């Protein structure tokens, strides 16, 4: 079991194989938003705030900013890490016959292909989040700007897709783990039984 | 009497494999992640001409928080010895009415008071009641993962008000 | 620009970059077909087809065949053309001042785009479809059990997927190109005239 | 009198970048791609319970196709010359009705009879009426990719005639 548990190297593979889509996102991020959006600060009221995000997101796109690679990106990282688990997985499930040695592996691939996952889509999500920038919003910026802020510049539209994501990363997740992080319901019951917890 | 969290699986009693997935008010789906985001979408329709889609989006995204909250705690053995020890009152089967009221935070019994009091999430999983640390590591890395995207997103400052109040609409019919 | 119209070289480096998961993908489909499908010939009846179709969808999912890495290859095929494209479209508009040389730069660059995205694509959805293989139907094959069987195998939902792909690319095309392929209406209207068509 | 192609774009009126489009029964979209895609969805809705999405999803794509054959006939120059040395009959404005129609083919003037009929898509564009292949070269890469997708799957021998029972149900209101 030695290359066993999705460990740092496989994942490394991984991150390796995929690192030419985001060359240094967050360079690329911090370097625009100082060149971009400072002015957002000034805006004159709603209205002139919302005009100079359209603007920015225009220059996003005239910057080849597109937060579709960091959705690709995602997607290719759930496949490859997918792939490599279940490989491990049913090596590990044909070859190892101490079950108990066997129940640990399945743990450790899949717990570590969960925070592996987890990890990089909150990456992800926080980079694409923060185009747009607390520290420039105006004084009287409210929730409805913020709001249409969110949905003009593509972070919106962004938000959705991780919905897709998370949940495929979800079921993966509970197939390769076998769901072992979560009672049975005679486990469950025995458990509030024995914690004396009365319950509604 | 109908309670559509009674069809969504908490739990681990049914074995679930790759090829019985590839084979498949009630979400569809065999597994815990498919159901609540398809129940998701039961409760916080996609609207075609819908004005300002981020609330909704984000309020969609709050109740399948709290959903996933709701199994950390009720359905891992660690999250039901975090429930006994920090006195937190959830009922045995969640119901839309509870989760509806999630909009709020959790229940719990305050230790100095002995009284029934509600912190609110942000400051309850990571926040100023939080300072230990120990109340977000008890959720899985799903739910913190979803829960750090919504405070920079519908969970932000200017927005979140408005979001809980689209979120709460949803359970008019409930309260 | 002597390396401006998306050439040969350019779109080959996009596929060499991404061959990865498109590895002897032809060769991964006709052995598997030749071991595991050859049985659907001898199906008795139309419920023992299917059954042996889901069969051939369990033994897909056991040899790691998923039609996930396909729409995987297909969208990262689509963004770094798309940019790649991009990039070369704007620098021509900035340094190609004659408007005669600059459209001819215009089509080539849209045109490879165009043919290089779609042949990709048939590429892929011939692979796809070919999962179903029409050597070994049996002889009592109708159009209802074809239908199922292209469900059950992921074929059908893999073609919905590629309505997202085939949008995609051509509203990329369509920028691309500014959609000079296509007449103005006045243009229209005078080629109607000039060729006498009496339309309606 | 209302027709949803009279607001569909099927020609080079409009200046279309990235800049334009990102801002942006009838359907959405700026382009044509996009438009032509969110009509298709109007007429083959998607229902969640199916009876055979399989033949639902591919008349869908057929009409799709149908659609991209008229604007690359229609309006493109090679297109026009095409239809008018072919003799091919198509409206100045595509309707529902006419769309509908193309399920059976193309209505051209025969050669010989100078009798107007109806020549299926299969044998004219790439079939046994086209073995020069000069028709369906004249039609745009993305329609010549979705036709290719298309006798792969519900232009299958098998499921031809199902697929185009589903859509022609689609076009009875007229």
């Amino acid at each position: 079991g030695s290359e066993l548990g999705f460990n740092e190297a496989e994942r490394q593979k991984i991150l390796d194989s995929n690192s030419s889509l985001m060359g240094n996102a967050n360079e690329v991020r911090d370097k625009f938003i100082q060149n971009y959006a400072s002015s957002l600060k000034d805006s004159n009221d709603p209205q002139d705030f919302l005009r100079r995000v359209q603007e920015l997101r225009i220059n996003m796109q005239k910057n080849f900013i597109s937060f579709d690679v960091y959705y690709n990106y995602l997607n290719n990282l759930v496949l490859a890490s997918y792939n490599r688990c279940k490989q491990e997985k049913t090596f590990a499930e044909s070859t190892i016959k101490n079950e108990l040695t066997l129940g640990e592996f399945v743990a450790e691939i899949s717990d570590n292909f969960n925070n592996f996952m987890c990890d990089e889509v909150a990456r992800i999500s926080d980079l694409v989040a923060s185009y747009l920038p607390r520290e420039y919003l105006p004084p009287f910026i409210d929730g409805n700007m913020m709001g249409v802020a969110f949905q003009i510049l593509g972070i919106d539209d962004f938000g959705r897709k991780l919905n897709e994501i998370v949940q495929d990363i979800g079921t993966k997740y509970i197939i390769l783990s076998k769901n072992k992080t979560y009672l049975t319901s005679l486990e469950r019951a025995k458990l509030i039984t024995q914690l004396k917890l009365n319950l509604e | 009497r109908f309670n559509p969290f009674a069809y969504v699986d908490f739990g681990n009693d049914v074995v679930l494999t790759e090829d019985i997935l590839s084979q498949i008010m009630v979400a569809s789906g065999g597994d815990f992640s498919t159901q609540i985001f398809g129940l998701a979408k039961l409760v916080f329709p996609e609207r075609p001409n819908e004005k300002d889609p981020f609330f909704s989006n984000q309020a969609r995204n709050l109740f399948v928080i709290n959903c996933n909250i709701y199994r950390d705690l009720m359905w891992t053995k660690k999250g039901l010895e975090f429930v006994k020890r920090k006195k937190i009152i959830m009922p045995e089967t969640p119901t839309m009415f509870f989760i509806g009221s999630m909009a709020s935070g959790i229940n719990l019994i305050d230790e100095d008071t002995n009284m029934e009091k509600v912190v609110s999430l942000m400051e309850f999983f990571g926040g100023e009641e939080d300072k230990s640390g120990d109340n977000l590591r008890v959720l899985s890395p799903a739910t913190r993962n979803m829960w750090n995207s919504f405070k920079t997103m519908g969970g932000a400052r200017e927005t979140y008000s408005s979001v809980q109040g689209v979120y709460t609409s949803a359970f008019a019919p409930y309260n």
